[PDB]
RNA sequence: AGGAGUGUUCCUGUUUCCGAGCUCGGUUUCUGUGAUGCUGGCUAUCGGUUCCAACCGACGUC
RNA sequence: CAAACUUUAAAUGGGUAAGAUCCAGUGGUUACUUCAUUGAACUGCUGGGAUUAAUAUGACUCCAAGUGGGCCAUUUUUGGUAAGCAGAACUGGCGAUGAGGGAUGCUCCUAACGCUUGGUUAAGGUGCCAAAAUGCUCGCUCAUCAGAUACCAUAAAAGGUGUUGGUUCAUAUGAACCAGCCCUGAAAAUGGAUGGCGCUGAAGCGGGCUACCGAUACCAGGCCAUUGCUACUAAUUAUCACUCGACCUUUUGUAGCAAUGAGUAGGAAGACGUGGGGAUUGUGACGAAGCGUUCGGCGUAAGCCUGCGUGGAACAGUCUCUAGUGCAGAUCUUG
């Protein structure tokens, strides 16, 4: 998890 | 044509400043002093570091007049000087009394900061010459003054080294050289 | 054409360590290590490849003779150097028979091109 | 070290000598119209509404009057940017600044000139000259001669 | 295995490289200003309309 | 040459009277730099800027006020400058003479072979030859500001007798170079020339 | 040698060519830029620059849209370096005189029954060499879905930024950092 | 271009630049020599200065003088202080 | 500086001397922007690929 | 006398202001404010004003890499007997960086790097090694361990009737004090270091004065690339005096002008090469692929082309599509 992006799933 | 390899290039200049208008204080007391120096420009910084120790002025508050070149009268003969100076010793300060001979003041002065560096160590940066007085034979207190005074002087020429012109000069000769001439 | 023609290098640029082991081949690498001179650019060593050694754009792939080469397979092909004989010359192929060889530089010098290759499988 | 509203305030936050006791009247008659410049100086004697210290002896730009207070608009470095910071703070600890009254009379004066031209046809070219160089005149008084000065211990 | 615990070194070289100043800008930001003060500013704008 | 001959005949009759004549001060200047651009302080680094000193041996008219002296106070030993004469000046805008030509952004610097790119750049303020350059440098004119900067900076070889040692000022007796020389700067740039 | 920023040598930011393959737009720029070099006007020098553009500065600006730019000044040519949509909502299209570089199929049938002509930019250089008597357009370039994400980022205090979120509805982002009664508002 | 031609020399193209300097190269190569009309302006103004050089060279050694003078009285005043601090202390 | 050409008609320069009030206009020869000019050796040198000598240089990664 | 005292109080630094986003005059709006068209803020109109100190100069949004062990130097400075020790402040370097000097040295000095022809210097030097002075000119020094160039590769207290000057007293001589060079103080282990040889009317120590030598720095010029500016269609741009001749552009370009050019981690752009697919143009039993080679050539380079020999059956150019696509390293794997 790094920068703005969707939190993934 | 004249040989610049014999002198330093010590000129005397006059100098003559007068601090600077003020609405307090109008029309100030003007100053006068002689220096020795390179220059016209760097009597001028010799002589608001002087002014400085004496009075409370500076270059900003100060304004300058003239720099007058004085040189010798008749540069032709020979004669005797009394120097007074001051040098800075690393213990301390020291006033000195030193007579020199040669044709001109600036050739005095020359013969002085050479004699002053070599025997007392003394930089270029301390020495500050206070007057240098034009003086009679009979006044001279010094003794290697002395023993040159008196007509009829002579002196015999002693172990001739010459400088040989260059392209005179070649690494090898013949004959080994004569030295006692004659 | 046949301009002046100068040349900065004619030196090639020898990969670094060529010379040492076999398994090196000579054609140019730019030493990317951390520690090496080459790239660090100390004096007595190999020098690199700036675009400062550029040859002129007037003078760039040409020949000593003046022309530049131009390699050519078929005697169909030779015909497109026509007008342009005087500035180019041509090279006849890698790969081409005694036979064809014969059918091009003959009809070569029916249009008064000049041929490179010359006495080429005689 | 530690940190605190008013840390390493001591000598900064002091009252001064033989000036402690409360804010004079006078002082607090001062008006602040919004659009004006303020130095923001905070004496220790309120404690009401002082501002924070780093923001103490800052010019800024008066943006709101509170009944009580004055909003200032002050200005910050934080590395990269200036930020434009707006802090309430009390009637006294706010000054009118001095720092604009130049420019203030000098327009009074400079658009009045270029006002009164008019037919003349006016490019006066209004503007301040920085004293440079002086020209020359003679000058004559009493002089003194110097010479530099032998050494003396004391 | 400590390790240095602070520095400002290179810090003003790195913030000079780029200290953006805000662009000024006409007619002040109202945010903080008195609520009963704005409340007569949008009566003020609606009676002369 | 009349004004040159009208400052003496000031200064023989007021020598006359008992006074002295302080002269007028000296309105333009020519600095060059001396040292390097390695090493800099960030203020020193951005007035050499503010008079487009960006290297080594380069020249540049600039004038005299109360800031601009105060400026070079915090420059003085990269530098070395003084007051220019009438030689040197028509000296370096005939030989090392270029001139700056275009919108912000890009200007090209040309070289003065004729006074048609003079005339049209600065035919506003008068102007026209490159003779009115030398007027408007050596009085210091209304328009100096203006002519100034019309040119790009003067770009001089290193001196044909060195410097002593850049070091040292040009005052202290170990005769070195930086600091300002009332005249003696005149000496040095016919050399860098 | 020299103490230079950069020893610039400084680029410009803005596209400096044609990057579609589209052999009809790049003729559109070779005519737009003889025109815009050799005639002077600015209007050419403006077409040129807009017409380098890539798709998101290309915006669709609506028949609705158009006509309310274009409605005190009825007679002028409407240039819009663009596309032109049909609105639905519109009900009686104004007539208009459009150029611009695509219209939809609707958009095309709507002007051209409501008396209404529309122009390619080949046929406006004819008619209009300098942009004599136009009014040049363009459709918002901050407004569609992406653009919504940008500015401040979302958890940050006043600002309006959407935050990147795979769905809508409660579950999802709205707890803390979005309530007070969860830790904090923000 | 092919080459960026030179001012001071050459000829042609200096006396596009400045066209003035034609005629004051003239003035001083033929004022040095013994070509007589400008040389005639050059002996006047020489020998109308030359006597004013004689007139003043009185009041020039007056000026030698008052240095001199004024200086030598510094010298002898200066020593005179030195005396006095010796006898007085003891 | 170099594949030809014609030639100064315009242009700047230097120059013949005629008139108008140091400055401008008209006129004749000369030279530039429009200059490469004369001459010799070799038809093997020049040049190139290789190896060798000499003077100076030259002691992947964390 | 005071880091945890202060009446007083510098330098160097820090804030704000220096007009077109302005100034004045006059009317309106308002639940605010006033005792009150009194104010306040905002607005309509009407005047006044174009850069109102100096100098220089064209000035958001998005996406993302690497990095988060630092070290050194001058000045400031805390702990410590001190440290090539530990911890800070300001700026500059090294790291990421060569070139010339300091014999030799990541950090000192000069000075920052496209390929080069000529000229000039910088720091630093000129007996020889070593390019340039056994140059000129004036002092001091004799060492039975002389001395010899910043950072720097150690020296002190205390002495000297060794010598060279100075300061100040006392009768020619006699004291006292000062500072130059030299000597004493001055002891370590392989054989050894002003860098060496050596040097004493210096080739030593402190000064002068000319000229010279010395960088990839500075200056003018030629070529290569980058950035920026110009100019290119009633398409015969054709060389900026005018005809013929030869090169010459495919504006996803050419031609012209100017300034610029170091670079690890990292980013972007244009090329070179390899195995297959599509399209197209071809080579080959009179010899394809591969291989070898001082026959060679072209390109800054990746690489490409080609003579001769061997070889014996298939391969290549161009525009596109695609990938099991480029090796010196892994205590790499197999041989």
């Amino acid at each position: 998890v790094s920068k703005n992006n969707v939190l993934p799933n | 044509k004249a040989d610049p390899t014999l002198q330093q290039k010590i000129s005397q200049y006059q100098v003559v400043g007068r601090k600077q208008p003020t609405e307090a204080e109008p029309n100030p007391s003007l100053f006068r002093m002689r220096l020795f120096a390179r220059n016209k420009v760097l009597a001028v910084s010799k002589f608001w570091y002087l002014l400085k120790k004496m009075k409370k002025v500076k270059k900003s508050t100060g304004e300058i007049l003239a720099v007058n070149e004085i040189r010798e009268k008749r540069p032709t003969f020979v004669k005797n000087f009394g120097v007074w100076l001051r040098y800075d010793s690393r213990t301390g300060t020291h006033n000195m009394y030193k007579e020199v001979r040669d044709i001109s003041q600036n050739g005095a002065v020359s013969q002085l900061y050479a004699e002053m560096a070599g025997r007392h160590r003394a930089l270029p940066s301390n020495i500050q010459i206070i007057r240098v007085a034009e003086i009679k034979a009979s006044q001279c207190r010094r003794a290697h003054m002395q023993q040159l005074f008196d007509s009829k002087l002579k002196l015999p020429a002693i172990r001739r080294i010459f400088p040989t012109p260059k392209d005179k000069k070649s690494v090898f000769c013949a004959r080994k050289p004569t030295l006692f001439l004659h | 054409v046949k301009r002046s023609i100068v040349k900065k290098r004619v030196k090639s640029f020898p990969r670094f360590q060529s010379d040492r082991y076999k398994r090196v081949k000579s054609s140019w690498r730019k030493p990317k290590g951390i520690d090496c001179r080459v790239r660090r650019k100390f004096k007595g060593t190999n020098t690199m490849p700036n675009i400062g050694y550029g040859s002129n754009k007037k003078t760039r792939h040409m020949l000593p003779n003046g022309f530049f080469k131009f390699l050519v397979s078929s005697p169909k092909d030779i015909e497109l150097l026509l007008m342009h004989n005087t500035k180019f010359a041509a090279e006849i192929a890698h790969n081409i028979s005694s036979r064809k060889r014969r059918e091009i530089l003959e009809r070569a010098d029916q249009l008064n091109v000049l041929v490179l290759n010359r006495s080429a499988r005689l | 070290t530690s940190f605190g509203k008013r840390a390493r305030t001591r000598q900064k936050f002091s009252k001064g000598f033989r000036r402690h006791g409360m804010p004079a009247v006078s002082r607090l008659l001062v008006i602040h119209k919004k659009g004006d410049y303020v130095d923001i100086v905070c004496d220790p004697s309120v404690q009401k509404g002082m501002p924070y210290s780093y923001y103490h002896g800052r010019t800024g730009i008066v943006f709101n009057v509170t009944q009580r207070a004055v909003g200032v608009e002050v200005n910050k470095v934080v590395g990269n940017r200036v930020i434009k910071k707006r802090i309430h703070v009390r009637l006294e600890h706010v000054r009118k600044s001095r720092c604009n009254e130049l420019f203030l009379r000098r327009v009074k004066e400079n658009d009045a000139a270029h006002h009164e031209a008019h037919l003349k046809g006016e490019s006066i070219k209004t503007k301040r000259q920085i004293p440079g160089p002086k020209p020359g005149c003679f000058v004559s008084g009493t002089m003194e001669v110097l010479e530099p000065a032998p050494f003396v211990e004391s | 295995a400590k390790s240095k615990n602070h520095t400002n070194h290179n810090q003003n070289k790195k913030a000079h490289r780029n200290i953006k100043k805000p662009q000024r800008k006409r007619k002040m930001s109202t945010k903080g200003m008195c609520p009963k003060f704005l409340r007569n500013q949008r009566a003020c704008k609606r009676g002369m309309m | 040459r009349k004004e040159r001959e009208n400052l003496i005949k000031l200064k023989r009759e007021a020598k006359a009277k008992g006074g002295f004549y302080k002269e007028p001060e000296a309105k333009v200047i020519l600095a060059t730099r001396i040292k390097g651009i390695n090493k800099l302080a960030p203020k020193p680094k951005m007035i050499l800027r503010l008079f487009r000193l960006r290297q080594l041996h380069n020249a540049v008219f600039i004038k005299v006020n109360k800031a601009t002296i105060e400026m070079l106070k915090a420059v003085q030993p990269f530098i070395t400058y003084g007051y220019p004469t009438l030689k040197t000046i028509r000296q370096l805008i005939y030989k090392r003479g270029y001139a700056k030509v275009g919108k912000p952004g890009a200007h090209s610097r040309i070289r003065l072979q004729a006074n048609d790119i003079v005339s049209q750049h600065l035919g506003k303020y008068g102007i026209h030859g490159v003779e009115d350059l030398v007027h408007e440098i050596y009085t210091c004119g209304p328009y100096f500001k203006q002519a100034n900067n019309f040119l790009w900076p003067f770009k001089l070889n290193s001196p044909r007798k060195g410097f002593t040692s850049k070091r040292h000022g040009y005052n202290e007796p170990r005769k070195g170079d930086w600091g300002n020389r009332e005249e003696m700067i005149n000496e040095l740039v016919q050399r860098m020339i | 040698g020299i103490d230079l920023e950069r020893n610039g040598r400084k680029k410009k930011g803005g596209r400096r060519t044609v990057k579609s393959q589209n052999p009809y737009l790049r003729l559109l720029v070779k005519l737009y830029q003889f025109l815009a070099r050799r005639t002077n006007s600015r209007f050419n020098a403006v077409v040129l620059k807009r017409l380098m553009n890539p798709k998101r500065l290309k915006a669709p600006m609506s028949l609705s849209k158009l006509a309310r730019h274009m409605k005190g000044k009825e007679d002028h040519i409407a240039v819009l370096v663009g596309s032109v949509t049909d609105d639905i909502r519109m009900v009686h299209a104004p007539k208009l005189t459009v150029c611009a570089l695509r219209f939809s199929e609707t958009a095309r049938r709507r002007l051209e029954k409501a008396g209404g002509e529309c122009l390619t930019f080949d046929q406006l250089a004819l008619r209009r060499p300098k942009g004599s008597k136009c009014v040049l357009l363009r459709a918002a370039t901050k407004s569609r879905e992406a653009d919504k994400h940008f500015g401040a980022a979302p958890g940050t205090p006043g600002s309006k930024a959407r935050p990147y979120v795979r769905s809508t509805g409660r579950k999802f982002e709205k707890a803390r950092g979005r309530r007070k009664s969860r830790g904090y508002k923000n | 271009r092919g080459q960026k031609k030179n001012l001071l020399k050459n000829h042609a193209v200096l006396c596009r630049v400045n066209p003035a300097a034609r005629n004051l190269k003239i003035l001083a190569r033929l004022a040095q020599t013994e070509g007589t009309k400008q040389r005639a302006l050059v002996l006047r103004k020489k020998q109308a200065n030359r006597e004013e050089h004689k007139k003043h060279r009185q009041s020039a050694r007056r000026f030698a003088a008052e240095i001199r003078q004024a200086f030598s009285d510094k010298m002898a005043a200066e020593l005179e202080a030195a005396a006095r601090r010796k006898a007085e202390e003891a």
